[PDB]
RNA sequence: AACGAGACUCUGGCAUGCUAACUAGUUACGCGACCGGUCGGCGUAACUUCUUAGAGGGACAAGUGGCGUUCAGCCACCCGAGAUUGAGCAAUAACAGGUCUGUGAUGCCCUUAGAUGUCCGGGGCUGCACGCGCGCUACACUGACUGGCUCAGCGUGUGCCUACCCUACGCCGGCAGGCGCGGGUAACCCGUUGAACCCCAUUCGUGAUGGGGAUCGGGGAUUGCAAUUAUU
């Protein structure tokens, strides 16, 4: 939680119009949940996904 | 011997895919971002991008 | 193309009750060992028109088309037409007709059953021989 | 000026019924040299009222699966039928076509209402466009069903029902279905 | 029932072929086979001599259809 | 059907409200001025703004609009 | 020298069109007989794969494409000048092949 | 002194050459009667059986054609004959005669001047063609 | 009255040319005419026992309409649909010796010659009689 | 064991080709000289330049 | 206010307007050939209609008339190439869905030298009393056969390891094929991609027939190291 918040506050301070960080796995326990650390705007559909949102 | 135009543009791609995956596996904990391959008639230039270059060389 | 009168309605050739009112090329097909392809070649070798039916044929041209089925190789019918090209016993080129087709393929089959082979035994069980799958098909007549 | 297959003219063709006048084509400007037109009649509702009914009969002639694309096959079937019709009657062979389409379509159908296996229908009217649609269907399947395992060709079997529907005979397959489609319709009413 | 027909010319049916076949107004290889009880090849070929006889008009010749009418 | 979403209607409303003197009734000269006033990502949106403007300028002669 | 032929190929089109326009402009400014940029047909490289890695669901295929665009520009010019203006149009993605008659 | 127009169906492109001549209309160097689907000979001959031979007595038409099939090349030839005569009457006769040709050509069938724009859809995975889907089963 | 091969329907022109080649006599008819099928897809031997003259006519006419063809192109001309079993049908080619013993049979009447590009084309002496018989078939349909 | 173990003729066939990144032998794309798995092609497709347009 | 919808991106359709074409042509001119015709036969020039592919246009419910609290919009019609082309991408939240047999992704466990590694040889994965699914060929006359005629579009092609091809043309063969001999890393060659139904003629004649071809007996030929449980 703290490690995704640090990255998210850095990449929102640096002027990106919005971001979204997801950490999936068994971060605590034996059943494996996910996370969703999101902020700002975020486009999913259409053709501007190719040049406006940068995924990794 | 030369090669087809269909093969030359696909073999050009698999170069930069293996190059990039190798440099990912190498410099993933050195802040690596990507590569940029520019071909001159003299040489083929490969530009590595990184966060802190001065701790990569 | 007038009314015929000497109309041999049934031709008894090679112990077969063939038609007499079919065409002259597709009447000979009704014996075993002659298909639609072989009869045309023996009729063209006999120099008879194929417009005619089977009942207006004079007996000279009735016997001269049977005698080119007992030994076709004198009349330049090539070897790739024949029912058995390279026989396994005598190595002779012949076209086996109706009296001896069963009497030949029985000996071909039981030749493979004395030898105790992968094909004669497969014939002896009654299953499929040429390497077909046998799970889902061939169910008709089987219990 | 415009004769179908260059021989049969359209000026003396006379539609009888007022119910089918605005829907059955050629008398005036739907006169074509051939039934093949390749036009976009299915692009809107009611647009196929403005197509020549010779093309309607040609198009419904090719219904079964082995003949589904063959239009040049069915246009010569209709052309060869329009000789046998003229020989067996002696008049223009387009007046008999509208006499067959007028006569063959039912005028009272039954609409199906019930449950799974329960049938309790009820009689309704028949729109004249559905009368034209079901005229050509019964004619063409009568020609199709009575030429199947038979020495008679399709051109004779089409013509010998296309006149028998004009005469209103009950040996034709078309009028045999219309009177039963109205007989089971009156039976509820 | 099955169709027993005749492959060649009969003495009696050849009389039927020569006088009312020019009195039909529609002669076609699938009506002659049905009326006189013959096969289709007699209807196809025996009719084609009547064109040479000059007794029967030829309307239309096609692969799958042959239409003959009588003269006058 | 052919309903104009909030993008076309919002853009058309602001471009009427600011540039009413240049807009008239012809859709074509409306399109030639709507591509010089505004910076629209191109034509299939440009012709939809200019068509609601051409439907909206006829609505101003008959009285105010809400 | 007759038939100095410059072959230009890229996967994208705007950069290839930019390089081709700059080459014909830089050749026309030296007053050379320059044949126009001819456009050989566009070849599309299709590869259609199932989307799934295992083989389980609803038979959804993919449709990938690489398009290769090819031009030629032909020059009736001597060889000692042509190797100058092509060497300065250093742009990525576009590949130059020069042949002499 | 010459016209070149194109007619067009699904894939066929018949390109008609109209110069001042006598009236020999030729498809690929052969007469209109000998064109092999003769079931549609009247479909081929509609723009000359409509407007008469006298409106074609001053031209000479050599139609080339390639692409498509037989029916699609018939509907491309007769479109280019019409579109060639109309363009000849516009380029070397007046507009009035072009109108008096064009109204009869449009009144018969509009596909003698306006191209038919429908082409084959694309196959999709999941079925045998564009719209049709593979048969599915249950349980 | 300038007649060429294209000014008449070909289905009768081939019959005319076959009758002319049959009446000439000096056409080298092979030995296996009364035994073969013309391709590997046709299931029977052809009906007309003079099939070689009709075939040797239509090979020459396809050398009229476009020359430069050889035995490989003539295999693709005379190819059809192979109906094969319970598997779907497929286009199969013709023969390469039935289509080759016609081509050097037309050399036997010196009606063709091997062109410099590789295939076979017509000689001007062989372009004489094709137009002659095109005139002879275009002059015997309109008067009768 | 010298004329042996890597002895069998692997001059063609399914098990003389393998993926160039997986070294796996199944589901192989040999077209245009890719020689990748059908799964490893889909990972590196946009790097090669195969864009999904339609 | 934000996302998803829409916009967007590719594709289809239009342009005698622009840009240009010996690796696409048409028209014209001579030559040649056979009767002013026919040339996919030969070389020059006018040029881009046809062919290519780039920019830019073009369609917006814009026009007319009805109906809508005269609003959003719907319906019909003119003019039009066109008055919904077809796809791709696709939210939040989920599932005890599939995948450890795609990975040198990977936690735990099992095994690690008569090995659960790995190679070699031979089998099996195809085995059949029978159930259940996707399909191909059909049951014929709107047809089968044998001739004749005449039209496509999307594509692929000499390979790092790597052996492995598209093939014109001449000869020998019924044919499957076999010899040479050329072209092509390709808008240059196969290729004018001389496709199949379709179209035009002959035969067959409502019968388990010449429809239908399963199952089988003999030969012949390619592919391979190997063809027997039939590779084709
Ligand atoms: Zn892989």
């Amino acid at each position: 939680r703290r490690a995704c918040y640090g990255v998210l506050r850095f990449i929102m301070e640096s002027g990106a119009k919005g971001c979204e960080v997801v950490v999936s796995g068994k971060l605590r326990g034996q059943r494996a949940k996910s996370m969703k650390f999101v902020d700002g705007l975020m486009i999913h559909s259409g053709d501007p996904v190719n040049y406006y949102v940068d995924t990794a | 011997v030369q090669i087809s135009k269909k093969r030359k543009f696909v073999a050009d791609g698999i170069f930069k895919a293996e190059l990039n995956e190798f440099l990912t596996r190498e410099l993933a904990e050195d802040g690596y971002s990507g590569v940029e391959v520019r071909v001159t008639p003299t040489r083929t230039e490969i530009i590595i991008l990184a966060t802190r270059t001065q701790n990569v060389l | 193309l007038v009314i015929p009168e000497k109309f041999q309605h049934i031709l008894r050739v090679l112990n077969t009750n063939i038609d007499g009112r079919r065409k002259i090329a597709f009447a000979i097909t009704a014996i075993k060992g002659v298909g639609r392809r072989y009869a045309h070649v023996v009729l063209r070798k006999a120099d008879i028109d194929l417009t005619k039916r089977a009942g207006e044929l004079t007996e000279d041209e009735v016997e001269r088309v049977i005698t080119i089925m007992q030994n076709p190789r004198q009349y330049k019918i090539p070897d790739w037409f024949l029912n058995r090209q390279k026989d396994v016993k005598d190595g002779k080129y012949s076209q086996v007709l109706a009296n001896g087709l069963d009497n030949k393929l029985r000996e071909d089959l039981e030749r493979l059953k004395k030898i105790r082979a992968h094909r004669g035994l497969r014939h002896f069980w009654g299953l499929r021989v040429r390497g077909q799958h046998t799970k889902t098909t061939g169910r008709r007549g089987r219990t | 000026d415009i004769k179908l297959f260059g021989k049969w003219s359209t000026d003396d063709v006379q539609i009888n019924d007022i119910s089918l006048q605005d829907y059955i084509a050629v008398k005036e400007k739907y006169a074509k040299y051939l039934p093949h037109s390749a036009g976009r009649y299915a692009a809107k509702r009611f647009r196929k009222a403005q197509c020549p009914i010779v093309e309607r009969l040609t198009n419904s002639m090719m219904m079964h699966g082995r003949n589904n694309g063959k239009k040049l096959m069915t246009v010569r079937i209709v052309k060869h039928a329009f000789e046998i019709i003229h020989l067996l009657t002696g008049e223009n062979p387009l007046q008999v076509l509208v006499n067959a389409i007028i006569n063959s379509g039912p005028r009272e159908d039954s609409t199906r209402i019930g449950r799974a296996g329960t049938v309790r229908r009820q009689a309704v009217d028949v729109s004249p466009l559905r009368r034209v649609n079901q005229a050509i269907w019964l004619l063409c399947t009568g020609a199709r069903e009575a030429a199947f395992r038979n020495i008679k060709t399709i051109a004779e079997c089409l013509a010998d029902e296309l006149i028998n529907a004009a005469k209103g005979s009950s040996n034709s397959y078309a009028i045999k279905k219309k009177d039963e489609l109205e007989r089971v319709a009156k039976s509820n009413r | 029932d099955k169709l027993n027909n005749l492959v060649l010319f009969d003495k009696a049916t050849y009389d039927k072929l020569c006088k009312e076949v020019p009195n039909y107004k529609l002669i076609t290889p699938a009506v002659v086979s049905e009326r006189l009880k013959i096969r289709g090849s007699l209807a196809r070929a025996a009719l084609q001599e009547l064109l040479s006889k000059g007794l029967i008009k030829l309307v239309s010749k096609h692969r799958a259809q042959v239409i003959y009418t009588r003269n006058t | 059907g052919r309903v104009r979403t909030k993008t076309v209607k919002k853009a058309a409303r602001v471009i009427i409200e600011k540039y009413y003197t240049r807009l008239g009734n012809d859709f074509h000269t409306n399109k030639r001025v709507c591509e010089e006033i505004a910076i629209i990502p191109s034509k299939k949106l440009r012709n939809k703004i200019a068509g609601y403007v051409t439907h909206l300028m006829k609505r101003i002669q008959r009285g105010p609009v809400r | 020298i007759h038939r100095i032929r410059i072959t230009l190929t890229s996967r994208n089109v705007k950069s290839l069109e930019k390089v081709c326009a700059d080459l014909i402009r830089g050749a026309k400014e030296k007053n050379l007989k320059v044949k126009g940029p001819v456009r050989m047909p566009t070849k599309t490289l299709r590869i259609t794969t199932r989307k799934t890695p295992c083989g389980e669901g609803s038979k959804t295929w993919d449709r990938f494409q690489m398009r290769i665009h090819k031009r030629l520009i032909d020059l009736h010019s001597p060889s000692e000048i042509v190797k100058q203006i092509t060497s300065i149009s250093i742009e990525p993605g576009v590949e130059v092949e020069v042949t002499i008659a | 002194q010459s016209v070149q127009v194109f007619g067009r169906k699904k894939t066929a492109t018949a390109v008609a050459h109209c110069k001042r001549g006598n009236g020999l209309i030729k498809v690929n160097g052969r007469p209109l009667e000998m064109i092999e689907p003769r079931t549609l000979q009247y479909k081929l001959l509609e723009p000359v059986l409509l407007l008469g031979k006298e409106r074609f007595a001053g031209v000479d038409i050599r139609v080339r054609v390639k692409g498509g099939g037989h029916v699609a090349q018939i509907y491309a030839i007769r479109q280019s004959i019409s579109k060639a005569l109309v363009a000849y009457y516009q380029k070397y006769v007046d507009e009035a005669s072009k109108k008096e040709i064009k109204d009869i050509l449009i009144q018969y069938d509009r596909t003698l001047l306006v191209a038919d724009p429908r082409r084959c859809e694309s196959k999709k995975f999941g079925g045998p063609g564009a719209r049709a889907r593979y048969q599915k089963s249950y349980r | 009255p300038g007649v060429t091969v294209k000014d008449v329907n070909q289905q009768e022109f081939v019959r005319a040319l076959a009758a002319f080649l049959k009446k000439s006599g000096k056409l080298k008819v092979p030995e296996w005419v009364d035994t073969v099928k013309l391709a590997k897809h046709k299931e029977l031997a052809p009906y007309d026992e003079n099939w070689f003259y009709t075939r040797a006519a239509s090979t020459a006419r396809h050398l009229y309409l476009r020359g430069g063809a050889g035995v490989g192109s003539m295999t693709k001309i005379y190819g059809g649909r192979q109906r094969n079993g319970v598997m779907p049908s497929h286009f199969s080619r013709g023969s390469k010796s039935v289509a080759r013993r016609v081509l050097q049979a037309l050399e036997g009447l010196k009606m063709v010659e091997k062109d410099q590009d590789g295939g076979r084309k017509l000689t001007p002496q062989g372009q004489r009689d094709l137009d002659r018989i095109a005139g002879q078939v275009a002059a015997a349909n309109k008067k009768h | 064991h010298q004329q042996l173990y890597w002895s069998h003729p692997r001059k063609f066939g399914q098990g003389s080709r393998s993926c160039r990144v997986c070294s796996n032998r199944h589901g192989l794309i040999r077209k245009y000289g890719l020689n990748m798995c059908r799964q490893c092609f889909r990972q590196y497709a946009k790097d090669i330049g195969f864009i999904k347009l339609d």
